[PDB]
């Protein structure tokens, strides 16, 4: 009928020391994606992003090994932060000083939480200009702020052949586009 | 407000490269090359420092205070953008 | 207008409290007879006020004779209709046994009144109490928030949540049935009912490792608990107490069934109807003394005097919390300021007015009622916000 | 063209999504007639349009008297078949029953001209049923390439595909059986076949990939009654010798039990058992977590079909494909108001705000020739055959 | 007489140490020689190259170590990119971020796949320029662009009598024949 989560649970925390998160997956599971409301995602690989439900707050880790303990398939991860709800909307914390528990069940991230954590204030959005896409997943739009960007000192490096005066028109272009009163030399 | 471009970071002042609170680093393939980005900061910051040298042509990394947390980006292309490349030597050589 | 110690502080830090103690190893909510007025409840001063203005004439003969209701009180309306019954059956019980047959006559008539009276302010529905699937409909939005809201913020190897009332009234477990939860009570069976007080340490788990259960606790009896010509207690349906005493108690002008009923607290002198009360006070007792308890209470007048002494006795703990709700605090405390205010009143400022910061207690008005502590409780973030399941029921059943 | 969730989609994305959903625990496959018209079959409204015109006489009978069917359904081509074959089972039972020779005589010419009908439109080869190598021709060469597909595409240690049907026909076994791969219908034994519903829990092993399931819901042209209480099944040889050959070329409508296609006879105590069994199966098969399944050819004339399907969306982890030619045809009778109940279910199920419904368009982009193209091959599949020259040089120096 | 992988396996995954890859072989000696339909090959010494099969795609990687653990035994490697076909054959891309699942098998690769990992993009073939063998097996033809080899300088480096009189001579005359007006100093 109604289950507690909209989200399928993939493994169950089974021990931990504090720094690090271990968890086995069900028996079920051998072909690396894992199926949502939204689409398929994955969740094996090393360098991706995964959580785990605890009371009202959602903690977010990121995947580093995949060793072998039908066998039992390990999972180690470190916390990053968490995302919490204040009135409306979503807000994501940059702290990591809380674990979860035993027995925790293990969900991958859709990518409508994954555009809360690459995102912005709203009132910032109207005067921001897009600069691309994120490399996993090709579906995220990234955004910056010109307030912030041009206040301190901008460095930009890169090697002989890999797009910096790319990077550099695009950028010095689309303020002149946006705000016609400004000085650039 | 300044912006530095450069290919050759280790050719600058400690100073002058620390006074950025941003930095958009591209490909870079070379030990001497690699420690002044880690010595403009303080620990805390090491896992995004290992992807740098197997990046493609069009990416980028990208962290500092306009990110809440560290984004590898995928650039767009501008259109018009600059010059395409200078001479060329065959068809020069081959126009008869 | 939220109280701690006798300072003041804004909405901001009593959000943030309110969200740090939702996260604590044991929670309680209790309830009073005020949280039931959302759906066509009344409160015991409406009752009394009924009862005065319906039947006159025996208002008169219980006071010159008897002399156990006073003057003063009928008029401030402050009188306890739960402690009147008690009285009258014992004055019934001491006349019959004596065997005076004129001094019957008067005893078995007030009564009939009283239960007459009582029972249609708890119906909750009127004439439509008898009917089927009573849950869907828009008056009990708030109850289903709350339970959902109590379940699903639990971590795995914590308690499930309980929950104490009051009211003798039919109105969560409406509520609960339609969230499809089960609910322990202590009864078991179908066909005969019975009271196990064994039977509140059992759970649910999963033969191939769902966990929805929360239990539930009343101090007042309920409508639908009986006892047969027998020895033991017996629980019915809605559809069957209508079919057997509920409609005669409510059309038929001469009908007094006796000591069948349980509610509310009538016959505690008899030893088979006070060992449902006296479990629920021991859990009562045994819950609020665990080392990390974090309590709510809303919709509690306190008018009684054990309940208050064991809420009391229990803050002498390092590691209690409270939050009480009472909408009357500045109306009270100008009473109290002149001479002091009725007996709720200064029990309430005597305890506010502690210097502790585990004690707190919330004003303003209006802004204390039911329906604004319901949202005040946090939310889950995977909780889902969206019309899926209600929109796939009904193209089913568009197939034909 | 392509809707997922009310937006639309391009051919790259499509084919992404299908690539994923391929690797999935979970597959299955839901064939429908149309899958059969590429051979030699026929659809269901062909067959009422040659029935129409081959036997006119009997047409006035089923309407004016017995009033099984009606007019405007007819005259729209919008009439079933299984349910009129029951229907006038059921009658001639009881008209068997209760000692009415008058009408009795009725019912046989009735149900011999249209089992005559459906077999003559079963066949895939005409008089070719009965002899050897039917898998070699060139017909059959997209149903091996469906095989290969979804065989090649599971990591070791996985499950194996799962194959439902809605036909009684035998171009699945006929190309099955020449890559030398075995299909699991339930049966065992050669002489005496005998239906037991635990073979599909079995599985093959080395002892010092090979196999599938196939489920079919309507039947075969080599199940039949015997006069013991247990289904037999024979080959396709045996059939044409016993009982298949006489309902085309003569005039002989006896055996009113021995007969076991399509969706009829649901009265007896014995045929009901193994529609029971599949239907099971299909139904608690699709129940599973982290499931995928696609349908092609089928069109959503069956209710029951409609209803488990629409169900079983309720679990988060559900996915499916449809892919259904005639759409836009749809849109336009029922905005404007028409349409038979299938559309209205198409339509209704469209708009729906999920990100687990895709349904493919078109006029011949939605074919079945068109499916296989969007399943992957494997980069180490292999495929220059070659082997084929050194049969033939080994055949050719005897 | 069906055979869905007419290459034969050596391996299986076991562990993913972050960037690492770790290898258990088979029993028998068939780990350390491989014979398909083209030829003989193996896999006996650090520095060799060996394939994941991972569906779409051929995760290609070097190794480096090898021992004992008959006893098992087990292989280490890193990796460079992946092959994967575009429309009737395959291309090579050197980009680094993708790792086969556990499980998967390892096969040796044939001369039909080292080809395509040493070749031009398709098109450069009017100003191809050739050099040399490989020196590892002898098999694949290296060559050169002329729009993108003597487009800026170049440095041709080593010690005395080792031969670099000899490349000089061979790039200069075999540039001077392809185009007959050229200029060299
Ligand atoms: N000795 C016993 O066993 C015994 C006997 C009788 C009563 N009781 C207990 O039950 C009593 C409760 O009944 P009561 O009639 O005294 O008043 P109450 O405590 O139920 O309610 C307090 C006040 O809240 C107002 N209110 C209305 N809507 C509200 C809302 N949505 N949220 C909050 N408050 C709202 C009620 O009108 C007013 O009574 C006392 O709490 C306590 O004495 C015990
Ligand atoms: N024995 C019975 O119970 C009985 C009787 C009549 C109909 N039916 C069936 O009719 C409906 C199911 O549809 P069906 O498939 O069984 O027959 P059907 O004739 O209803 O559907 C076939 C569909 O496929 C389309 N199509 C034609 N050629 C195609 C091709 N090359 N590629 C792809 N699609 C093509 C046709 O336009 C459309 O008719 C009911 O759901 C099902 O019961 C069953
Ligand atoms: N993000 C990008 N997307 C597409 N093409 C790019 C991108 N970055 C660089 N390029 C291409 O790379 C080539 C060389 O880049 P260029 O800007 O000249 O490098 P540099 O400035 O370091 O010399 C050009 O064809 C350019 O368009
Ligand atoms: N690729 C090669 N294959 C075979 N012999 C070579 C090769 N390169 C150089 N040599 C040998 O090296 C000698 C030339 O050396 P040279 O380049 O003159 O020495 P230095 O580097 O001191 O100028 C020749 O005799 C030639 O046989
Ligand atoms: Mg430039
Ligand atoms: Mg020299």
């Amino acid at each position: 009928l109604f289950k507690l989560t909209e989200i399928s649970a993939i493994g169950y925390v089974v021990g931990l020391e504090g720094e690090r998160i271990r968890i086995n997956l069900h028996e079920g599971l051998q072909g690396r994606l894992a199926s949502h409301r939204k689409g398929v995602s994955s969740v094996t690989q090393p360098g991706d992003l995964i959580g785990f439900d605890a009371g009202n707050i959602l903690v977010v880790a990121r995947v580093t090994d995949m060793a072998f303990v039908i066998p039992l398939r390990q999972i180690i991860a470190y916390a990053i932060g968490f995302v919490k709800r204040e009135l409306n909307g979503y807000v994501f914390i940059s702290e990591d000083w809380r674990l979860p528990a035993l027995g925790s069940s293990a969900v991958p991230l859709t990518s409508d939480f994954l555009n809360i954590i690459y995102s912005i204030d709203k009132e910032e959005l109207p005067k921001a200009v897009e600069l691309g896409v994120d490399s996993r997943t090709k579906t995220v739009k990234i955004f910056a702020s010109v307030d912030k960007l041009l206040s301190r000192h901008l460095a930009v490096l890169g090697s002989t052949g890999y797009g910096k005066s790319n990077f550099n028109a695009l950028l010095t272009r689309k303020v002149s586009e946006k705000y016609p009163n400004s000085r650039i030399v | 407000s300044l912006i530095v471009s450069t290919q050759r970071p280790s050719e600058l002042s400690p100073t002058v490269l620390a006074m950025c609170s941003n930095w958009f680093s591209l490909r870079l393939t070379n030990e001497r090359d690699l420690q002044a980005l880690r010595y403009a900061m303080e620990s805390g910051n090491e896992q995004i420092l290992k992807q740098i040298s197997g990046l493609p042509r069009g990416d980028a990394v990208a962290f500092g205070s306009a990110f809440n947390l560290p984004v590898r980006i995928s650039i767009n292309q501008a259109r018009p953008g600059p010059k395409s490349s200078d001479a060329v030597f065959s068809e020069e050589w081959a126009n008869c | 207008s939220i109280y701690q110690g006798g300072n003041k502080l804004n909405e901001d830090d009593f959000r943030s409290h309110v969200y740090s103690l939702c996260q604590l190893d044991n929670v309680g909510v209790l309830l009073g007879a005020g949280a039931s007025v959302g759906c066509g409840g009344k409160t015991m001063k409406d009752v009394w006020k009924s009862f005065k203005q319906n039947y006159p004439e025996l208002l008169g003969a219980l006071i010159d004779k008897y002399l156990l209701v006073s003057q003063i009180d009928s008029d401030n309306n402050l009188v306890n209709v739960e402690l009147l019954i008690d009285e009258a059956t014992k004055f019934l019980s001491v006349a019959k046994t004596r065997r005076c047959e004129d001094e019957e006559e008067e005893f078995r008539k007030i009564l009939s009144s009283l239960y007459k009276e009582v029972t249609k302010a708890a119906l909750l529905t009127g004439e439509q109490f008898r009917e089927k699937n009573q849950g869907k409909k828009d008056a009990f939005k708030y109850h289903k928030e709350l339970i959902s809201k109590l379940i699903s913020n639990r971590q795995p190897g914590q308690s499930a949540p309980a929950i104490f009332t009051t009211n003798y009234d039919l109105a969560l477990e409406w509520a609960a049935e339609d969230l499809g939860i089960q609910l322990f009570n202590g009864f078991s069976g179908l066909h005969t009912r019975q009271f196990y007080p064994q039977n509140f340490d059992l759970a649910f788990r999963n033969v191939n490792a769902g966990h929805y259960h929360a239990y539930l606790y009343k101090l007042h009896g309920s409508l639908t608990w009986y006892q047969n010509d027998s020895l033991t207690v017996n629980e019915v349906s809605a559809s069957q107490a209508y079919d057997e005493y509920i409609n005669d108690i409510i059309n038929k002008d001469d009908f007094y069934r006796g000591q069948h009923l349980i509610y509310p607290g009538a016959n505690k002198y008899s030893h088979t109807i006070g060992f449902v009360y006296g479990e629920m006070f021991r859990r009562f007792g045994e819950f609020i003394s665990k080392p990390q308890t974090a309590l709510f209470i809303n919709g509690f007048g306190f008018g009684d005097y054990h309940i208050n002494r064991i809420i009391l006795g229990a803050l002498l703990n390092p590691s209690f919390h409270v939050v009480i709700y009472y909408p009357e605090l500045k109306e009270a405390i100008t009473k109290v300021s002149k001479g002091g205010g009725s007996e709720a009143e200064k029990a309430i400022v005597t305890l506010k007015n502690m210097a502790f910061n585990q004690v707190t207690v919330v004003g303003g008005g209006s802004k204390a009622y039911f329906n604004s502590f319901v949202e005040h409780l946090p939310y889950p973030v995977l909780f889902p916000r969206d019309n899926i399941v209600d929109e796939l029921v009904e193209a089913i059943a568009n197939l034909s």
